[PDB]
RNA sequence: AGGAUAAGUGCAUUAUGUUUAUGUGGUGAUUUGCCCUUCUGUAGCCA
RNA sequence: CUUGAGUCUCGUAGAGGGGGGUAGAAUUCCAGGUGUAGCGGUGAAAUGCGUAGAGAUCUGGAGGAAUACCGGUGGCGAAGGCGGCCCCCUGGACGAAGACUGACGCUCAGGUGCGAAAGCGUGGGGAGCAAACAGGAUUAGAUACCCUGGUAGUCCACGCCGUAAACGAUGUCGACUUGGAGGUUGUGCCCUUGAGGCGUGGCUUCCGGAGCUAACGCGUUAAGUCGACCGCCUGGGGAGUAC
């Protein structure tokens, strides 16, 4: 289990994020200014995940339909990069409302999709004005790149793994109306209340996106274990 | 009593009535149960621009201790003194009885913004010749 | 303004001789001195109501410590109010 | 806006350097040539041909009063110029360069703009 | 305002645009103020009011990037 | 597409009903926007205004958002156990202890919003803005400062609610 | 490293010492333009300590002229 | 010779971004304003 | 008793108050020298000033308000209030250790005391600007809009009833409630590494959490949680007038 902390005093950084002041009430769990800046630091995020990294072993235990939504520019890597996994879905392109709440719609849509998709690889998706059909085709591959998470899945997701807060707002917003429980990556500049589960952070990269929430970890790998007497025998394979 | 930093600047032409003023000034302050904690005498300078005309004028650091009502008296008696045209005193609090390093710019001016006459004599006679006196 | 020639000068005279400015003789005493500093400034010119603020100030803690004094001992109280004069 | 051009009409000084004073506001540029003495040897204006409005302190009107009065000096048989400049006004970058394609030298722009201390109270009958 | 000393990478014509900050800088910056003694700091002297314009000016050009509109 | 919370009974108590303007641009359409409680019997935080073309379309609209985001509440007998004054955004509205010999006592679509609510005996005047749109909040901030029955004595009663999670 | 306090060039643009005396000249130049005059303290964020004491220190000494006053002193 | 931090080459109209005449009052879009639930209940109003 | 408040020396910030001292430069003027026709004003404009030689410029004198930029969201005063720089006389606040007193506390009907500004009596004083009054420009006109001459006034000091947007816009003062940072400051510590960070106080401001508003907004200086004790309101207009 301890393996999870012994990577976080290892990464944990951002050096800043953003404002003089920072997100009052994560200053706790954080590192304060240095020189006319604001710094951050991986010292003052073990404390809280010395008990805090037990939440990575509940999303675990119940896995089959996981949804890593929120990309940003360095962070969207890192969103595909942690959902690799083949019972883990995930987005490459920004996220929007109604994906969750006017789901009806979207699995309508989807249905829609995989069809236009096997035709326009095919080929089979000709017109005698060709600039109809490629300007078509171009934002046909925008929806598969933006719905490839929810397109190849069974329905909607058992938890909700929001990467970004800085600017995808909405899938933090949606996952609450929705009532499914959020899995959270939290910055300097973002509060650790209002969704249930932590890991005290950065938004970026693979400093805390992956490297607790891979087979490097421990936590992440005994929740898995109980996965094998509840719904499966064996289903450990699937799942990072 | 307490220390008033007296900084005062003398007129070229009429610099030879400065060597007999200061001693009688150091005899007053001295004979009031204060003292003179500098007395430098800088040399002849150029201005950053005139003061009652002419283009330079030369300077002495005073640096009294004095009961009150006597320094406000000396400082209105040199700033309209007939060869001092202009002084300046600043507070107790927050700052030295001895004043900042000036010792280069003392030399500066007796080796290089001097005349070389008998006005700079004076200035001489004004500061590295005394600190106290009784006249 | 006051200084310690004035203040020890007033610790001999009133209170305790030694070691003690905070007693209620000596503090009226100590203020009282102060006052005197203030008609000082008076001395020179009459539109002084930005000062005078502080002057009432000075007063209205005498009337707070005759107060507490002459409920505590009429002694200290009769000889106090009398030795620093005041009024006609 | 312009001195005498032609000889022996006006006292003449022939001392084939001077100094040049520039007062720009928004409003006008008034150029006046001096002796290094201290005495004129010609001026112009920028309502030297009738600027009026805006178009009287702007870089076009600028430059043309101190190309009549540039013209002038040559005939008091001066051939080299110093300036001195007073206001963050208008054309005060396009009255520089007048004077040096007009045939002078201009090494020396050499900011002397006067400061009042804000004694007076400025003109005011309205909101603003 | 031309200064006496010359800009950088510099030409025979001086110039306030590159070596200035200091002058006219409350002596003529002003439109028709008069004479007054606390106008002035809610009228005048507007600094905090002006940096946040300048602030949010540097903080779209973070934004822009993490949007990837480059 | 969501979840929602149901009843076992029908509410359909449309409260208001307006229309949507731009007067120039694309002139003025036909447009309304209309508020619908659906409460529980027992009550329901169930407020919902929604917006669509014609006046039915609209009414099931606003009846659907009255449902979602939402949640029933529940409180035991047609009295409320403790005399509050509940306020929401400037309409404030009153509750004291009563008796089951009164039932309701209110008019308008308040007598309607109060049978839902559990808040009809107890119900004591209404002061500030009580035009129908902010009025009908009895059964939401008026079961948030909620109590309800659960002791057997009254010098248990604060013990009885301590030990409910200790 | 304890006690080496200005050791080397450390705060300012330009390193002067004292800012309420005014007796030296070469070490309050760190602060003043070409022109004669103040840095103006919003266009550089000067160092606010020694930026308040300098505004009576310069004044005393231009009124005893050490320094200029006025552009036309340029 | 300290007008030599040399512009900290940190700099850009530098803190009112202003002014050359006006024209009455109300007026469009409905008579079922109705198509989600057992019991504790609802829109003229009901299981 | 200290858990409230008061007081001594030590230190520190600031345009608090009262009274002294002092320099440079634009407008303005005179003089002489040099020198010729526009100058001014503004949205653009005309009225204005000027050939009796204006405007500008060199030299030297005249004079009074005024004092930048530093100067900031700073700081001070009782609130409104205080602004060139300096000192004398003195207030009131800000920090720190040694030391003392030990509810001496809170609020305040009545109350006395007390002015930004102009109004205003006398004394000081007048360069520029200005109600009025004239004249221009504008237009259905043109008292508004905009300019130009031009006076009391502005500008100084006290004095007479102290007017107001006379304010932590938020009574008085105090206790308690996640912080971070800005301005700028006592002081411990730093490479004193740039109005910084950390330690511990300071007023003073941005940002936002628990809680609050109708909205803006507030949020450790509350508009939160409250405390005592006083002020004041009961639709608008007509009326801050009448009485």
């Amino acid at each position: 289990a301890t393996v999870s902390m012994r990577d976080m005093l290892k990464a944990g950084v951002h050096f800043g994020h953003q404002t003089r002041y920072w997100n009052p009430k994560m200053k706790p769990f954080i590192f304060g200014a240095r020189n006319k800046v604001h710094i951050i630091n991986l010292e003052k995020t073990v404390p809280m995940f010395n008990e805090a990294l037990a939440e990575l072993n509940k999303i675990a235990s119940r896995k089959g339909k996981i949804l890593f939504v929120g990309t940003k520019r360095a962070a969207s890597e890192a969103v595909k990069d942690a959902a690799l996994s083949c019972d883990q879905f995930f987005v490459n392109h920004r996220w929007l409302g109604g994906m969750l709440t006017n789901w009806k719609t979207v699995r309508q849509s989807i249905k829609r999709l995989k069809d236009l998709e096997t035709q326009s690889q095919d080929g089979t998706f000709d017109k005698l004005t060709k600039k109809e059909a490629l300007m078509r085709t171009r934002e046909l591959e925008k929806l598969e790149n933006s719905l490839g998470g929810i397109k190849d899945m069974g329905g909607l997701p058992d938890a909700l793994f929001v990467i970004d807060a800085d600017h995808e707002h909405i899938a933090i917003k949606e996952a609450n109306n929705l009532g499914i429980p959020v899995f959270a990556i939290v910055d300097t500049n973002s509060d650790p209340d209002g969704v249930d589960f932590v890991i005290p952070g950065n938004d970026d990269a693979i400093r805390a996106v992956t490297l607790y929430l891979g087979a490097v970890a421990a936590t992440v790998r005994e929740g898995r274990s109980q996965d094998l007497a509840s719904q499966a025998e064996e289903s450990f394979v699937e799942a990072e | 009593m307490r220390h008033y930093e007296i900084v005062f600047m003398v007129h070229p032409d009429q610099s030879e009535q400065v060597p007999g003023m200061i001693e009688r000034y150091t005899a007053a302050i001295t004979g009031a149960e204060g003292k003179i904690h500098r007395l430098e005498d800088w040399g002849r300078r150029q201005l950053a621009y005139p003061i009652n005309k002419l283009h330079k004028a030369h300077y002495v650091l005073m640096n009294v201790e004095a009961p009150q009502e006597v320094i406000d008296e000396l400082e209105t008696t040199f700033r309209f003194n007939d060869a001092v045209i202009r002084s300046m005193v600043m507070r107790t609090k927050h700052a030295v009885t001895e004043a900042s390093p000036m010792v280069k710019a003392k030399d500066e001016r007796r080796e290089r913004r001097d005349d070389f006459a008998n006005e700079t004599a004076d200035d001489a006679e004004a500061g590295d010749s005394e600190e106290e006196e009784e006249e | 303004s006051l200084s310690t020639e004035a203040t020890a000068k007033i610790v001999s005279e009133f209170g305790r001789d030694a070691n003690d400015t905070g007693s209620t003789e000596v503090q009226v005493a100590l203020l009282t001195a102060q006052i005197n500093h203030l008609q000082g400034h008076f001395a020179e010119h009459k539109k002084d109501h930005h000062s005078r603020r502080g002057l009432l100030r000075m007063v209205s803690q005498r009337r707070k410590l005759l107060d507490y004094l002459k409920r505590k001992d009429v002694a200290r109280y009769t000889r106090l109010i009398e030795r620093l004069g005041l009024r006609r | 806006a312009k001195a005498p051009i032609r000889a022996r009409k006006r006292v003449r000084k022939q001392v084939s350097d001077g100094v040049a004073h520039i007062h720009a506001s928004f409003n006008n540029t008034i150029v006046t040539i001096t002796d290094r003495q201290g005495n004129a040897l010609g001026w112009a204006t920028a309502g030297g041909s009738g600027f009026r409005g805006s178009r009287k302190s702007t870089p076009f009107a600028a430059q043309v009063a101190a190309e009549r009065c540039a013209d002038a000096v040559k005939e008091y048989g001066i051939k080299n110029l110093e300036v001195m400049v007073k206001g963050p006004g208008p054309g005060r970058e396009s009255t520089i360069r007048a004077l040096n394609a007009a045939g002078f030298r201009i090494t020396n722009i050499t900011d002397v703009t006067p400061i009042p201390h804000n004694g007076c109270r400025p003109p005011k009958k309205r909101r603003v | 305002p031309v200064i006496k000393v010359r800009e950088n990478e510099p030409f025979d014509v001086a110039l306030r645009r590159f070596k200035r900050s200091c002058e006219k800088a409350g002596v003529l910056a002003e439109v028709r103020r008069r004479e007054f003694y606390e106008k002035p700091t809610t009228e005048r002297k507007r600094a905090k009011a002006s940096a946040v314009k300048r602030h949010a000016k540097k903080l779209a050009r973070e934004n822009a990037r993490r949007t990837r509109l480059y | 597409a969501h979840i929602e919370k149901q009843a076992g009974e029908l509410q359909e108590k449309l409260i208001a009903v307006n229309r949507v303007s731009k007067t120039v641009k694309g002139g003025r359409i036909f447009s309304f926007t209309a508020l619908t409680v659906v409460g529980d019997g027992n009550g329901r935080v169930g407020f919902g205004y929604g917006k669509a073309r014609e006046v039915p379309a609209a009414i099931q609209k606003a009846m659907e958002k009255a449902r979602r985001n939402m949640i029933n509440v529940a409180l035991n007998n047609g009295t409320l156990q403790h005399p509050v004054k509940g306020v929401h955004t400037g309409s404030r509205v009153f509750m004291q202890p009563a008796s089951e010999g009164t039932g309701i006592i209110a008019g308008g679509a308040m007598r309607a919003v109060l049978e839902v609510a559990g808040v009809h005996n107890v119900l004591a005047k209404a002061y500030g803005s009580t035009n129908p749109i902010n009025v009908v909040r009895a059964t939401i901030d008026g079961l948030e400062n909620m109590n309800s029955p659960e002791m057997v004595a009254a010098k248990r009663g604060k013990s009885v609610e301590e030990i409910l999670g200790k | 490293a304890r006690y080496f306090r200005r050791r080397k060039f450390c705060r300012f643009t330009a390193e002067g010492v004292q800012e309420i005396d005014y007796k030296d000249i070469a070490t309050l130049k760190n602060y003043i333009t070409e022109s004669g005059k103040i840095v103006p303290s919003r266009i550089t964020g000067t160092r606010a300590k020694y930026q308040r004491q300098l505004a009576r220190a310069i004044k005393r000494a231009r009124y005893l002229s050490l320094l200029p006053y006025t552009d036309r002193h340029q």
